[PDB]
């Protein structure tokens, strides 16, 4: 049944703490969220979902990491204390954009691993914003609070 | 370490000599601001044996001695059966705070014998009569008080606090 | 806030660089980096209070504690640095670098779907651009960049700035689907400026370095003692090493001119160790001097005040590499001219130069050595003279190194391309046209324990013939 | 649409300070973040679209992957010479702007004081602002809608204090400033660029070796492009009061507080500025 | 802010609004007739002109196909007939989004600053010592009325005041120079 | 029954008490002339996440909230504002526990682990329109209780 | 495997003697630092009767108890009721963490029979009369941390945070 | 017209005589009422000496001195080595105003031709040393206003504003 | 050494008989090279006049004059009644710094009598009404630089800068 902006960023945000085994991985994923919110709102959610994708470093097992965390609840985000914090807030956004229904899992995943379908994606993107930047950022201010408080600083 | 000298503001005259330091050095507990009388002391808990006031001890809160507390010592020719205390200045009472706390005093009371002989009913003494605030005002607020009258036209501004900021309990016997 | 001290100094032929690594650009000229001279000053501050720290402790710390210490004057993430540093100099107006025209129309016509390499060249104060596929043709432009032939054969004699040159001078290019003119053009110029830029290499660069102070971070609990070392850091970087790029090869090298400062209370003895450098008669004086604030350091009546607090860490030599100064490898020798002692170093680095076929004369060994100092190698036995624990003919003996088994120390030599090069190399003046190679060993902390003047000897015939 | 973006250097290059530079850097950031996927054959297929230009040259053939690194580290280092060389200063509107100011607030009885500032040293003001900071990591402080980098009058009002209250003591300050129980009786505008010699923007670079390393066994440069305000630009801002009072500490306090920092890294001589004119227009 | 290809006049911002936010200005307008003997029908045809072409992005005074608003939301505009004044009166463009993209335009189209507070002694970041501030950008545009029951002084307010009163200063921030406003009455100058 | 004032009267009374230096009394007055208000308008489950986000429940906080559960002597350590949110984190906690709504063994193995912790959070979730609607009175009643002794800054 | 013994804070005098050697090396956990007692180990679930105080195994999670962890034997004289452990020293739970843990442990627990005669209702207790505290910074912490009284100068510190940081559990039995 | 004249407040002395009148003329337009010291002038682009303490300007913008506007004339011995300076009490950079003036000023400033030989490495110093400050204040803030000691008990109020509040630059040489 | 003449830019004929030496030497500091004038020298609390037109001190920190700085002496029938200074180089505020000056320095400002007769009330004024631009052009840049006229053509970009860099205070009393 629907679950509501924080009960959905409960759901991811446990999704995602038990994946970043090192903690400095958690604590990098807590400065992500203090600020991506932020960063959405200036530059646009486009722009800086695209910035994350670019800086969680996929191109490696990453990929097929962060797609097995949709559904194993036991699998682990592999790659430097940068990488999987960017890695899993990006899972943090996936998750958001699929509960929500906006785009299927499917399609984002072939466009997360192809040359071909990110581009069509930027395209998708555009279509749906508005549904996006309606209420993404409520929910994202949820997983920022949730990353500091579960989470302490360096 | 530090001394204080405090003394109860009485009815009477018997408050004058029986200490010696008035002014000290370039400090003063209670202040004259054209607000008032400030950290005053209230002693709770104590009485007056009326002749010539000698605070006597009881175990009632209703009763209390307000008095005022300045930077001296009783020439230690007293206390022979008195009481002396010494307390880190937390706790200890004031009144409209304007002062630093030295952290640490050491106070002087008059003191009486509980008095067994009979029993010492403390009754209400507010201190009323302003004729006795133009008493105290050159027994006190001149000798031991090096401000008074200085720069001060603010003169009944702040004796009209007297009847307003202590008021006491005495046996009357 | 106010002046703390002011050095003027010089900068023998640097090699400068931002966002492009040339010290010019089509924006601006910027041929002293403050930035650079801040990273440096920090990086001899830590070499020097390590070399205090193995002398009087035997003990060496990791930079992060060292720097940690030094916040206070230095600064960090937590404080805000107190020495705020400055760079004057002539010519500091509008001086950006600008290619007029360049007539390259023809070379397009030679690129017209081949795929061919396109490389650059100066020929006689004519540059080429010789295509790799069988063609040369004769470029011709207008810059305000004047290139001397001076500059042009210092990059051709010198094999390694000729060899930092393999990056500036050359683009494959890919024309075999379509190609348009006007994006050649683009291609063609970017590949200009690149080679051009280069060749700024100016030579006598000489700055006024600024230093000012934040009183606000008075004595608080050694912040005196700290900043007196700093500046007495800021002396030993100043002497031993320089600004820019291939400083441990001679470049960049710096010289003391004019040293003013404005409270004694805190610069006087700095002031003092300055300005005994003004002019230095020959070259064993100006080792003597050397020694004598190498060793101020260690044994004078002040040596240290503050080690006696336990921010630090002692490094752990199984992970840790560390650099400190021996005060004893400083062989010194006078050069008379120095563009051909810069052409010559090269012949005392490299694995085949004539002036190290000479002074070790043994293939194997000779590798070894260059490993261990003279920065990271390109390896394609050697480690045998590499070992911890194995025969000891020539002591190269790293901390942690063992036969075909890999440990940390093991990759990093082998296999770490930013590896700085301990063998180093000054060149210094003082105002009256003579000057001093300044050669040297900064000691390292994978080292297990080297025989000193052995290595001495080999730095001193080094020195010897390197001119 | 993508055509807008696949085609958004062209507009940087022909629109030149006519565009607006936010949302430009930031669908800038789509290609920059995306490229190897705008490579392969999506160049939109024109010819002064900086895009196939990282298709005539060959970096690398023993990895793509590389290819496409290297390719995008000269793609980065282009964004910024492009933004640098085209996106230059008009200053007219700002003329005007701060004209129809100042004469509103003479309205208003003010009392003006019109400084004149200008950079002697690269300059970073916003350097955590976004702008650039989806490409560069790096932003400046810009004001999209005067498409102009500015100076925020907060960050001017607390060097100020934090001078004045330096050399005046922590009350004398409060006494201009106000406090948590009285207000200000100083205003201050943003400071906006009026006039530049050629650049406005500037690409530099920051090579951290050491910050944050244990040993040598770690340390590794890492090259952070970024765009600076150019040097000589000239800002200007204005400062409002109705006591004449405030006109004597704010007077003396700017030439002096501006030759030492006025943005980021002041420690090592970045934003420091030069006092070059400052007027006062007294109302009653 | 904006970006568009295929226009001539290049733009760097537009004025954006919603026919939501012209249905409350006409309902105002409506509503102040209604109780003040008083007409400003004007506005109102110019408005009902605008609202008549409810459910589609339109421009008034461009030719803008397409465009790029707050670099999130691409929109496709129709022109108005011309004949439709610059109500705004000035020369930039003036775009009317349907209200479920507009919502999210005017949204995003609001400065958020970050200040900070700085460590005296350390020249640092306080802790906790860091937020934002939303601002509505220079030339934004605001409509409300001032009403007033039968007085003598209702009429030397209204008649006096009301004339030179042009330029005050809203909300917070006044030292930081935000908050000064122009206020233009319709009856003044439309 | 009105006894949630009394429920308010004991909280207080440990509050005020772990609170030792006056700067943390007066931290937590202004959370709670703020945080009911917020509850009132933005609903439980946004302000609990704002509370918990602020109160930085590391692992020594938490156990000093144990501990003062029980010892009647225990103190909050750390920021003014760092402990009031905290207290105020406990005011709610301490209404959880002695209505019933949460057993008090669940609270404390989840104010332990980091590992139930999020399934304290997601029990409070079911729970959320119960919760707005009791502690209504009791936080109002916090809030006076604070406004009356602690001295305003 | 270092082996680091457990011990906790007692009222009964079963305090003194609970390891032959007293640090038996030179290393330690709990420090003490002018800034209390670091690394306090806390083990909820267990309760203390302090007649032969050992910690009792129950299964209530709220019934805590919190002790040193020294580095220490059971003395090879108190074996049979005691359970051995070898763990990595993070499945620990300890308080105010300054720096890294050997992560590799040994620990002999003051263990108490299940006590299946009786049902081990537990009680709440915690921590007054300084005296208390004190002559147990005498008991143990002398025998223990040599650096008390010989290193640290501003013992009240500890005092109050032994006062204030330690309650414990017992079930009156 | 109405004579006041400028008092440096440096660490070091030279005031003890300097000037001629206690009083002077109306008043010390720099007052001293229990809110520190108000209407203290601040002279930029000036230094005084730690011996020989005068005027010398240094046409730095970041030197400056602090210090009174005292009715009355120096000695009238002097005034061909100090400055007459006749202001429209408006040109003043005061400080603290807590009262108005009388719009019209005859400022004399103790001045000194600054350097012929050497330069003028002027130092940035503060004001500290309690036992400094307390000879200072028994050198003008008491031989300057009689009505200190009489009532000013609020001293403790003023130390912290000649501490914090006053600065200078000095010459060193 | 080399000593300077600080001629500061006023809109009134009094750079005609002022100088003796206006030649100096090789380098002067303030500049014309191509890019506008450099090194200008801006003082502060000083008020230029224009009858015997010089700096009179005054102690309004917003006053301040502007000129240029060239090698020379004060004509030596004055510097009896002028500033001879010696500064260290880096206290002088050179607005358009180009390099650097030579580590100290000899300026001569003229230094007219304070006016203890009249009062001062400064009056902000500017030079425009380019004929009094260009008639003290032809007097000063093209004197004491053989630069112009002789070395530039385009400086019409001086006529037109200098109209706004300088400025000044002054009284026209």
């Amino acid at each position: 049944l629907y679950e509501e902006d924080y009960k959905l960023a409960l759901e991811a945000f446990k999704k995602v703490f038990n994946a970043l085994t090192h903690y400095g991985a958690k604590q990098a994923f807590r400065s992500r969220a203090r600020d991506l919110v932020e960063e959405i709102y200036n530059s646009g959610f486009i722009p800086t979902f695209f910035y994350i994708i670019s800086k969680a470093e996929l191109n490696s097992d990453s990929l097929d990491s962060l797609i097995s965390l949709f559904s194993s609840d036991n699998a682990i985000l592999r790659g430097s204390d940068e990488n999987v914090s960017y890695s899993a807030y990006l899972f943090i956004i996936l998750y958001y954009l699929i509960k929500r229904g906006i785009i299927e899992q499917k399609f984002l995943i072939q466009a997360l691993r192809c040359e071909k379908t990110r581009l069509d994606l930027i395209d998708k993107l555009y279509n749906l914003a508005p549904i996006i930047s309606a209420k993404i950022r409520t929910y994202l201010l949820a997983i920022k609070r949730l990353s500091e408080a579960l989470i302490e600083a360096r | 370490s530090t001394q204080r000298e405090y003394v109860f503001i009485p009815i009477t005259n018997s408050i004058t000599i029986d200490v010696k330091i008035t002014i000290g050095g370039s400090d003063h507990i209670t202040n004259i601001d054209e607000r008032g009388i400030h950290n005053v002391l209230v002693i709770t808990g104590y009485a007056v044996d009326e002749k010539n006031g000698r605070l006597v001890p009881t175990l009632d809160p209703c009763d209390y001695v307000k008095g005022i507390l300045v930077a001296g010592t009783p020439q230690q020719a007293q206390s022979n059966d008195f009481l002396t205390l010494k307390l880190p200045a937390n706790k200890l009472y004031l009144i409209r705070k304007k002062g630093n706390i030295s952290d640490d005093l050491k106070i002087y009371i008059p003191y009486s014998s509980p008095d067994a002989r009979n029993s010492m009913k403390t009754k209400p003494v507010s201190i009323s009569d302003d004729t006795i605030v133009n008493n105290i005002i050159k027994e006190v607020f001149d000798k031991i008080y090096n401000i008074t009258q200085k720069e001060k036209v603010k003169i009944e501004k702040v004796k009209e606090d007297i009847k307003e900021l202590f008021s006491y309990y005495a046996l009357e016997q | 806030e106010e002046l703390l001290m002011s050095l003027k100094l010089k900068a023998l032929y640097p090699l400068t660089g931002g966002y492009n690594r040339h010290s010019i650009n089509p924006f601006y000229e910027e041929l002293v980096r403050p930035t650079e001279i801040k990273g440096l000053w920090r990086w001899w501050n830590r070499v020097l209070f390590n070399t205090l720290a193995y002398s009087t402790k035997g003990k060496l710390y990791t930079y992060e504690s060292i720097d940690r210490l030094f916040e206070d004057v230095f600064g960090s993430e937590n404080k805000k640095s107190a020495v705020r540093l400055e760079v004057i100099t002539d010519e500091g107006n509008d001086n950006r670098f600008e290619l007029s025209y360049v007539e390259l129309d023809k070379v397009i016509d030679c690129l017209r779907n081949y795929k061919r390499k396109v490389s650059l060249d100066f020929i006689d104060n004519t540059l080429i651009a010789e295509i790799e596929g069988s063609t040369k043709i004769p470029i011709s432009f207008k810059s305000n960049l004047d290139i001397d032939k001076i500059i042009k054969d210092l990059v051709h004699n010198n094999k390694l700035l000729s060899f930092e040159l393999l990056g500036f001078k050359s683009v494959e290019i890919d024309a075999t689907k379509i190609s348009d003119k006007k994006i050649l053009k683009e291609i063609l110029r970017d590949l200009i400026t690149n080679y051009l830029e280069y060749f700024n290499i100016k030579q006598e660069v000489t700055f006024t370095l600024n230093i000012y102070l934040d009183k606000s971070r008075e004595h608080k609990q050694n912040f005196e003692d700290k900043l007196k070392f700093a500046l007495y850091s800021l002396l030993v970087f100043i002497l031993l090493g320089g600004i820019g790029r291939k400083t441990s090869r001679g470049f960049g090298s710096l010289s003391i001119i004019d040293v003013k400062c404005y409270d004694n209370s805190i610069c006087k003895k700095i002031e003092d160790l300055a300005k005994n450098f003004l002019k230095i008669s020959s070259g064993n004086e100006l080792k003597s001097k050397i020694e004598s604030i190498l060793d101020c350091i260690k044994n004078s009546c002040i040596d240290t005040l503050y080690i006696e607090n336990n921010i630090l860490s002692e490094i752990d030599p199984k992970k840790n590499v560390v650099y400190f100064i021996n005060s004893d490898l400083f062989e010194v020798k006078r050069i008379n001219d120095k563009e051909k002692v810069l052409a010559n170093i090269y012949k005392a680095v490299s694995s085949e130069g004539c002036c190290i076929k000479s002074i070790i004369t043994d293939k194997y060994v000779r590798k070894s050595f260059l490993i261990a100092f003279g920065g990271y190698r390109k390896v394609e036995f050697i480690k045998n003279y590499l070992c911890e624990t194995c025969e000891t003919v020539s002591s190269f003996n790293i901390v942690d190194f063992l036969l075909s088994e890999g440990s940390f120390m093991s990759d990093y030599i082998l296999q770490y391309e930013h590896r700085n090069s301990l063998l180093r190399f000054k060149l210094i003046s003082d105002n009256s046209n003579n000057s001093y190679l300044i050669g040297y060993i900064l000691h390292s902390s994978y080292f297990k324990k080297i025989d000193i003047k052995y290595v001495r000897c080999i730095l001193e015939k080094l020195t010897y013939c390197v001119i | 649409a993508i055509d807008f973006l696949v085609n958004i250097l062209e507009l940087i290059k022909e629109k030149q300070c006519n565009i607006n530079l936010f949302s430009a850097i930031s669908l800038t950031s789509i290609v920059y973040n995306n490229f190897g996927e705008f490579l392969s054959n999506n160049q939109s297929y024109s010819t002064n679209n900086p895009l196939l230009k990282y298709h005539i040259i060959i970096l690398n053939d023993k990895n793509k992957t590389k290819d496409v690194e290297e390719k995008r580290n000269i793609f980065k280092r282009e964004v910024a010479e492009l933004i640098s060389r085209n996106f230059k200063l008009d200053g007219e509107k700002v003329r005007n702007y701060f004209d129809s100011l100042k004469e509103v607030l003479k309205s208003l009885k003010y009392t003006i004081v019109d400084v004149e500032i200008t950079t002697r040293t690269r300059a970073l003001i916003g350097v955590s602002t976004s702008l650039g900071k989806l490409i560069f990591g790096s932003g400046i402080s810009f004001d999209p809608y005067m498409n102009l980098p500015y100076i925020p009058a907060s960050e001017i009002k607390g060097i100020v204090r934090s001078y004045i209250e330096g050399k005046l003591g922590e009350q004398e300050a409060e006494e201009i400033f106000g406090n948590e129980e009285r207000e200000g009786n100083v205003n201050f505008t943003d400071a906006y660029p009026t006039r530049s010699k050629d650049f406005l923007f500037v690409p530099d670079v920051i090579t951290p070796h050491y910050n944050g390393k244990k040993s040598e066994a770690d340390a590794e440069p890492r090259p952070v492009i970024h765009l600076t305000i150019a040097p000589k630009v000239t800002f200007r801002f204005l400062i409002y009061y109705k006591r004449e009072d405030v006109g004597k500490p704010i007077c003396d306090s700017m030439p002096i507080i501006l030759i030492r920092g006025l943005g980021a890294r002041s420690s090592v001589g970045y934003s420091l500025f030069e006092l070059r004119k400052i007027e006062v227009i007294k109302a009653a | 802010r904006i970006i568009e290809i295929d226009s001539a006049k290049p733009y760097v911002w537009v004025y954006v609004t919603t026919y939501e936010l012209l249905k409350k200005v006409k309902l105002y307008l409506d509503s102040i007739s209604q109780l003040s003997n008083a007409s400003f029908s004007n506005l109102k045809n110019k408005i009902d002109t605008i609202l008549a072409k409810e459910g589609k992005n339109i421009t008034l005074d461009s030719d803008l196909k397409s465009a790029i608003l707050n670099e999130d939301f691409y929109v496709e505009l129709e022109a108005l007939n011309n004949k439709i004044p610059s109500i705004i009166n000035a020369g930039v463009p003036l775009l009317v989004l349907e209200d479920s993209i507009g919502r999210e335009v005017i949204n995003r189209s609001l400065i958020r600053v970050r200040r900070i507070r700085i460590d005296r002694d350390k020249k640092v970041v306080e802790t906790g010592g860091l937020w934002s501030e939303e601002y509505v950008p220079m030339k934004t545009i605001f409509f409300s009325v001032l009403l007033g029951k039968e007085s003598k002084e209702s009429a030397i307010f209204a008649s006096c005041i009301l004339r030179n009163l042009r330029y005050v200063i809203l909300g917070g921030k006044e030292t930081i120079g935000k908050g000064i406003v122009e206020l233009r009455w319709v009856k003044d100058v439309i």
